[PDB]
């Protein structure tokens, strides 16, 4: 047990607020310490604060003291995290970690250290709005092995997922990290390698999902006659 | 605030070596409250090491911590291929806790040159108004890739992003993807489209290139 599990991501816009949830499955919900900490995209981890429900005692991280409130539900074993003023600055994945312990109860000591973690909350702070994307082929050049793949420009927001032929294509595959472009929209590049002889033969379809837009679009990807 | 700083940034080892990994903080951690995380892409953070040196049950014993006061170190004897991510060093004895920006350890191989790619944007595309020039660089070793983009032999500056993927599991190598984002009255305001890329792999900076409309 001792099986902490968060919310669904968020996608809020700035100066609003955000609530992060994090249920703690079996064990003992009121004795230790659940702290929060986050992870910016690319970036390390740095601990906002932590709570312990028992004593009722709270203690926040600086950078976020007074623009951050965490409580503590021992009715539902559930600690909570609010974020306001929110900024594109705070767009991250949230995690709530309890501490450790040796032993259970008057026997040992918490370790402090942060031993049980959350699958995390990723939480996008933007004022653009959800969009299905756009669909380009990359065509496998007319010009042994080649290259083609589809780009997924222009949606927001994350993820996009890409599977090519229904899944019957998996090694070669290469679905790039997405960029947020200035305009404030993501887009990936997903590509995968085929042996040239196959290409004016085999049809390959790269199937781009994007659930939070709730859109479905598969595009074949055909060389470029000219 | 006490400032932990891990050394190195980026580490590459081959599947069996041992890996050692450097923590400093600014001034002294009380009670030797040292920490350390294992953090696979994806996934959530792990606890390896507590007191500094204290290995939780279920952890490998090819794990060790050691360093007491200002400079620690976490040691991996034989480096399985599942070791093979980001590691962070953490203090926890003081009201406010900090990390360290963290150490890749990422695997060593024989250099691999990149299968370069590009690939015109699509009259669909162009018909919108914007115009998508893709860089592929395909399957290389180490990470370390220079992309250049030359239209009608001319640099370019703030108007391409480029993403890579993580080391490949199988084969340990990177791939990476530019862009080059123009508009349709610039785009077709020129003639040849090239991408330069310069790698350990490559003697010769290898150049591809098309033509519009052709």
């Amino acid at each position: 047990q001792v099986q902490l599990v968060q919310s669904g991501a968020e996608v809020k816009r700035p100066g609003s607020s955000v609530t992060v949830s994090c249920k703690a499955s079996g064990g003992s919900f009121s004795t230790y310490a659940l702290s929060w900490v986050r992870q910016a995209p690319g970036r390390g981890l740095e601990w906002m604060g932590g709570v312990i429900p028992l004593l009722t005692i709270t203690n926040y991280a600086p950078r976020f003291q007074g623009r951050i409130t965490i409580t503590a539900d021992r009715s539902t074993s559930t600690a909570y995290l609010e974020l306001n003023s929110l900024r594109p600055e705070d767009t991250a994945v949230y995690y709530c970690a309890r501490e450790g312990t040796t032993g259970w109860g008057w026997l040992g000591k918490p370790i402090g250290a942060f031993a049980h973690w959350g699958q995390g909350t990723l939480v996008t702070v933007s004022s653009a709005s959800t969009k299905g994307p756009s669909v380009f082929p990359l065509a496998p050049s007319s010009k042994g092995t080649a290259a083609l793949g589809c780009l997924v420009k222009d949606y927001f927001p994350e993820p996009v997922t890409v599977s090519w032929n229904s899944g019957a294509l998996t090694s070669g595959v290469h679905t790039f990290p997405a960029v947020l472009q200035s305009s404030g929209l993501y887009s990936l590049s997903s590509v995968v390698t085929v042996p040239s002889s196959s290409l004016g033969t085999q049809t390959y379809i790269c199937n781009v999902n994007h659930k939070p837009s709730n859109t479905k679009v598969d595009k074949k990807v055909e060389p470029k006659s000219c | 605030e006490i400032v932990l700083t891990q050394s190195p940034g980026t580490q590459s080892l081959s599947p069996g070596e041992r890996a050692t990994l450097s923590c400093r903080a600014s001034q002294s951690v009380g009670n030797n409250k040292l920490a350390w995380y294992q953090q696979r892409p994806g996934q959530a953070p792990r606890l390896l090491i507590y007191g500094a040196s204290s290995r939780p049950s279920g952890v490998a014993d090819r794990f060790s911590g050691s360093g007491s006061g200002t400079d620690f170190t976490l040691t991996i004897s034989r480096l399985e291929p599942e070791d093979f991510a980001v590691y962070y060093c953490q203090q926890y004895g003081q009201s406010l806790s900090t990390f360290g920006q963290g150490t890749k350890v990422e695997v060593k191989r024989t250099v691999a040159a990149p299968s370069v790619f590009i690939f015109p944007p699509s009259d669909e595309q162009l018909k919108s108004g914007t115009a998508s020039v893709v860089c592929l660089l395909n399957n290389f070793y180490p990470r370390e890739a220079k992309v250049q983009w030359k239209v009608d032999n001319a640099l370019q500056s703030g108007n391409s992003q480029e993403s890579v993927t993580e080391q490949d599991s199988k084969d340990s190598t990177y791939s990476l993807s530019s862009t080059l984002t123009l508009s349709k009255a610039d785009y077709e305001k020129h003639k040849v489209y090239a991408c330069e890329v310069t790698h350990q792999g490559l003697s010769s900076p290898v150049t591809k290139s098309f033509n519009r409309g052709e």
